[PDB]
RNA sequence: UAGCGCCGGCCAACUCCGUGCCAGCAGCCGCGGUAAUACGGAGGGCGCGAGCGUUACCCGGAUUCACUGGGCGUAAAGGGCGUGUAGGCGGCCUGGGGCGUCCCAUGUGAAAGACCACGGCUCAACCGUGGGGGAGCGUGGGAUACGCUCAGGCUAGACG
RNA sequence: CCUGGUCCACCCGUGACGCUGAGGCGCGAAAGCGUGGGGAGCAAACCGGAUUAGAUACCCGGGUAGUCCACGCCCUAAACGAUGCGCGCUAGGUCUCUGGGUCUCCUGGGGGCCGAAGCUAACGCGUUAAGCGCGCCGCCUGGGGAGUACGGCCGCAAGGC
């Protein structure tokens, strides 16, 4: 009963750097793993791997975060600071190769779905494609 | 040093009581009872010892602070005994943090020493004089193990480290490295260098307070006898 | 939520009220919400009047 | 229309030294020499701590004060200073140099910006050319200023030329001196003019 | 050689017994313009001694900002208690565009061209630490591929 | 030929006299009660300049209708509660189509304006030549991840 | 006696049949209204006694509608958790209800309490979110004028929307 798994993994994500787990277990889907093919490539997690529950496919997701600290909150940056969904079910947002945008002064990453596969901002200059900009992460 | 010795009595402490990040330091819990993972220790415990060796053979202070009565005095012992600073009273509030505004009474009562034997008294008004030894015997209590430091510590000692939370947040804050003996009844991540064991019971205490004190005293050179228990 | 503390003094007034030998049992607030406090509170120590003695 | 004025009475609420009055100025007469405080009876009272509004107000209107212009065209001096390519502190002061009534006392041809504007208007002046009267003309780089063939030999002209005589000018200047010539060569870097002026404050201001 | 601009000064108040009692209290940027700024709010029963303790908290309170250019590296919106600070980093004619709060800190941050805008309450002692904790999270390309 | 506005705070520029809740100023907060930098005059200063101010209307500051970019426990804001029509939204896996959607090509997007550069009126306003755009739509070509549709299977939703 | 909801356990069946929901429809405390019953206690209105400067009140002795039943209207509220519904993800501690189990405990669903992280203008919230996300609906946009007027719709009226 989840009306996007998409926006749900990244919060399932989200929820738990916040706390620093070891992993966390998403439910596994094709598009899913695809694009975790990007966070994990670009160095926003370890990575990610084919586990089970119950017979149910899920995606064990192992979360960079980053060195201790001295002085009050010992506790450390994230990788992932920043993660938000963009094109939502409510409204599918859509852009061309020049309308494509870059996040945080190429800082960070825009991933975005399209027909030549899950590819980055970088990527789709790279390549000249547009496509639905699945969100935005640093 | 001592490796599974540590099981004497120095093992697992408390029942639901437990701050849930300590979790991966226990092993389980019986008797109805959370009790710590002791390889658990050594591992960390190995970790922990190299940083006070290498702060010794630096040749720099260390603050030494328990104040519940199941760790208080055997806390005196091993910080005479070690030649370092301790705290057996209430904790003052700023005692690292407001330092300076402390300090004025620290000389406050080393003005009481050369005035202890001085000809100034006696040519004093007989309570003048007990005022004086009652501020001493004041400032004594509180202040026995402090004046041992004039100058910010380098780490420091606690043994229960959410008792003495005051205490680990100075520290805490200054920048200052805190050693310190957590359980069951306490959290990691708000300590660097953590003994994983007992904070009550004075065997778990004893272990690690004379024996990493014996491993400071021969680090800055020189090895001796057990310490008094 | 710092109201508690009206709780926490009408459930105490209850809770001593209650051990006594004898108590009153008619003896509350007009409010409401102190008044579940004192007499569920002099129920407490009226029923460990019961248990132990 | 231009200033028009007591000159060496805003020499002073500036605080710092306008050289607008050439000669004088340059003697112990400037009043920054003699009554460094501002004008009106409130120069002699202690000063009261500036408004971030009235610290770049005074910037600017240092800058602006010094060559005379209309705060109507030195505003279109900005502008399209930032709508121009390029760092806009530099191109404006840059294009705020190449007006030629400026570039005419950059030559060296008359102690004052005044005085400049006088001698352009009055066409004695000329460029690469025909005779210009016009004190706002842009000087183009690599542009000849001469003066007039018909001005040649001129009492005001001359001695002003014999102050000239030897003393050197400008990176972005070149001289041939009693050959009454000389040349716009290089666009102004910002370093070669040297003002008590932050072109910061200017820019700020115009924000608002 | 620390620059130490004032921005925030104002006369509280608390009530006493026939009568009422003042404290002032003042805020206080300070700076090099080298990239080492910090703030802090002195307060305190007279007009100086307030202004005064504004230099010293501020003196020990600090921060890395890593000039670009002598900008900034990346564009950020912060929040800090209902009042909200948005840095676009700005090209070298730009100039300082903020409010007399932000430029001022970014004055003595040394930062030479910016696009500010500030959103939510403007309450400047509310806009001051928004803007700290706002230079305070800045990362540079290097802090970045690091941790990744 | 030099003029007009301001000089309590916002907001740049201060003193004397007159007046005494009067005469008056005013965009908001407010000012005038005998020592008024807030009224009227002067002296002085600030601003701009053949203009300076005012009224009216439009955008801005208004992030105060919030797509970008707001909210609703008590500040204004959850329907008294259900049931359900339309509509909006749609879990895993595989394939057929290609509507959305994405790229390429080609047509159109008049000129003037605008932008960049270069020039012609002594400059400028003003004008000329040249350059490059641009969503948008028509046509041909392609791509299939995501939404869509058709088809086949699944058990984590849901029901039994 | 007739009947709804809801929880557990088995993993048996169906195979996305789902969530929400403008209008619509039904329900909707008390008071009030229509018809016919009923009427002990209580009690608007009302009558007395007091108190009071007065006392169209507070207190006292009375007392009618009403309060009760049937049927039909009315459709409001501090109709309140002043918190729309559905799903997912994010420390635990505690006592209580009710299921199930290899029964100290473990585990599913309700009810409260203190609280990690986080939220918040603060108060406070916090696995029963006011957290972190997604879907949909509903409402807000300075105070008074005013929930007034006009129109419309509804009601026997009161009056509602
Ligand atoms: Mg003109
Ligand atoms: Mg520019
Ligand atoms: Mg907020
Ligand atoms: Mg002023
Ligand atoms: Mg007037
Ligand atoms: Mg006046
Ligand atoms: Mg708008
Ligand atoms: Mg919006
Ligand atoms: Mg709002
Ligand atoms: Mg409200
Ligand atoms: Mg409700
Ligand atoms: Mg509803
Ligand atoms: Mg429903
Ligand atoms: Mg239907
Ligand atoms: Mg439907
Ligand atoms: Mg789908
Ligand atoms: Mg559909
Ligand atoms: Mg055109
Ligand atoms: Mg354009
Ligand atoms: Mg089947
Ligand atoms: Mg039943
Ligand atoms: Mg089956
Ligand atoms: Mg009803
Ligand atoms: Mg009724
Ligand atoms: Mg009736
Ligand atoms: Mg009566
Ligand atoms: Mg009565
Ligand atoms: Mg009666
Ligand atoms: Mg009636
Ligand atoms: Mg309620
Ligand atoms: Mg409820
Ligand atoms: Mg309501
Ligand atoms: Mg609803
Ligand atoms: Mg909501
Ligand atoms: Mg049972
Ligand atoms: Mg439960
Ligand atoms: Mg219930
Ligand atoms: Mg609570
Ligand atoms: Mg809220
Ligand atoms: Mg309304
Ligand atoms: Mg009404
Ligand atoms: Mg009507
Ligand atoms: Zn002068």
């Amino acid at each position: 009963m989840l009306t996007d798994p998409i926006a749900d993994m990244l919060t399932r994500i989200r929820n738990a750097t916040r706390v620093y787990k070891e992993s966390t277990d998403v439910p596994a889907s094709r598009f899913k793993e695809e694009i975790l093919r990007i966070l994990a490539r670009e160095g926003f997690i370890k990575g990610y791997e084919r586990v089970d529950v119950d017979g149910k496919p899920y995606l064990r997701v192992y979360l960079k975060y980053g060195p201790r600290r001295q002085g009050p909150d010992p506790r450390p940056e994230q990788v992932i600071h920043h993660i938000r969904r963009i094109s939502k079910p409510g409204r599918r947002v859509y852009v061309g190769v020049k309308e494509i945008p870059r996040v945080r002064r190429g800082l960070g990453i825009a991933i975005l779905s399209t027909s030549k596969g899950v590819l980055t901002d970088r990527e789709a200059r790279k390549l000249g494609v547009g496509g639905e900009l699945i969100c935005e992460v640093w | 040093v001592k490796e599974l010795l540590e099981a004497g009595v120095h093992f697992g402490h408390e029942r639901k009581r437990w701050n849930p990040k300590f979790a991966r330091y226990i092993y389980a819990e019986r008797n109805g009872i959370h009790i710590i993972d002791l390889q658990k220790t050594m591992e960390e415990l190995e970790r922990t010892f190299r940083f006070i060796e290498d702060l010794a053979m630096r040749g720099g202070t260390i603050l030494f602070v328990g104040t519940k009565k199941q760790a208080q005095d055997i806390v005196r012992m091993e910080a005479e005994r070690a030649g370092m600073p301790y705290v057996n009273q209430r904790w003052l509030g700023g005692m690292l943090t407001n330092f300076k505004t402390i300090s004025q009474r620290v000389h406050r009562l080393e003005e009481l020493e050369a005035l202890f034997a001085s000809p100034e008294i006696e040519e004093r008004p007989k309570k003048e004089q007990v005022r004086l030894k009652h501020e001493l015997e004041r400032l004594q209590k509180y202040l026995s193990g402090f004046r041992l430091l004039k100058r910010l510590p380098d780490a420091i000692f606690v043994v229960d480290p959410t008792k003495e939370a005051i205490a680990v947040r100075e520290a805490r804050k200054l920048f200052i490295p805190v050693i310190a003996l957590a359980d069951t009844d306490s959290d990691p991540d708000l300590v660097d260098y953590i003994i994983p064991g007992n904070d009550d019971a004075i065997r778990s205490i004893q272990l690690i307070l004379s024996r990493a004190v014996d491993l400071i005293i021969q680090a800055r050179g020189g090895v001796v006898e057990p310490s008094p228990s | 939520r710092q109201k508690r503390d009206r709780l926490e003094r009408a459930h105490q007034r209850g809770y001593q009220a209650g051990i006594a030998g004898r108590s009153k049992e008619m003896c509350p607030y007009q409010t409401l919400n102190q008044r579940s406090q004192w007499l569920g509170g002099w129920r407490e120590a009226m029923a460990d009047r019961v248990v132990m003695a | 229309g231009r200033y028009i004025g007591p000159v060496c009475r805003l020499c002073r609420r500036e605080g710092v030294k306008l050289y607008l009055k050439g000669e004088r100025c340059y003697s112990p007469k400037c009043a920054m020499e003699r009554r460094p405080y501002p004008p009106g009876q409130h120069g002699q009272k202690r000063a009261r701590r500036p408004s971030d509004y009235a610290v770049r107000l005074r910037e600017k209107q240092k800058l602006r004060r010094i060559y005379g212009i209309s705060e109507r065209q030195f505003r279109n001096l900005f502008e399209e200073a930032s709508k121009k390519k390029g760092v806009t502190g530099s191109v404006f002061l840059g294009l705020l140099e190449s007006r030629l009534d400026n570039v005419v006392y950059r030559l060296g041809f008359a102690v004052s910006r005044r005085q400049a504007r006088q001698l352009v208007r009055h066409g004695h002046i000329t460029v690469n050319g025909r005779r210009v009267d016009l004190p706002s003309y842009r000087v183009r780089p690599g542009d000849e200023i001469a003066v007039a063939e018909k001005s040649r030999n001129l009492e005001l002209i001359r001695q002003n030329l014999e102050a000239m005589k030897g003393r050197k000018v400008g990176p972005w200047l070149s001289l041939d001196v009693e050959g009454m010539k000389g040349k716009f060569l290089r666009l102004p870097d910002r370093e070669d003019l040297a003002l008590p002026v932050n072109e910061q404050l200017v820019i700020e201001f115009y924000s608002r | 050689d620390f620059e130490e601009k004032m921005i925030l000064i104002r006369r509280t108040a608390r009530m006493q017994a026939g009568g009422r009692r003042f404290r002032f209290g003042a805020l206080v940027v300070v700076g090099d313009r080298q990239g080492r700024v910090g703030l802090g709010f002195g307060k305190a029963p007279e007009v100086p001694l307030a202004v005064q303790k504004a230099g010293y908290y501020a003196r020990r309170n600090m921060v890395e900002v890593p000039l670009q250019n002598g900008t900034i590296p990346h564009e950020i919106e912060v929040e800090f208690g209902a009042s909200k600070i948005v840095l676009k980093p700005a090209a070298p004619g730009t100039g300082v565009i903020a409010g007399a709060v932000p430029r001022a800190i970014l004055e003595l941050a040394g930062v030479t061209d910016i696009l500010t805008k500030e959103l939510g309450s403007r309450n400047p002692i509310n806009i001051a630490y928004a803007t700290m904790e706002a230079l305070r999270q800045l990362r540079t390309k290097a802090d970045v591929e690091r941790l990744r």
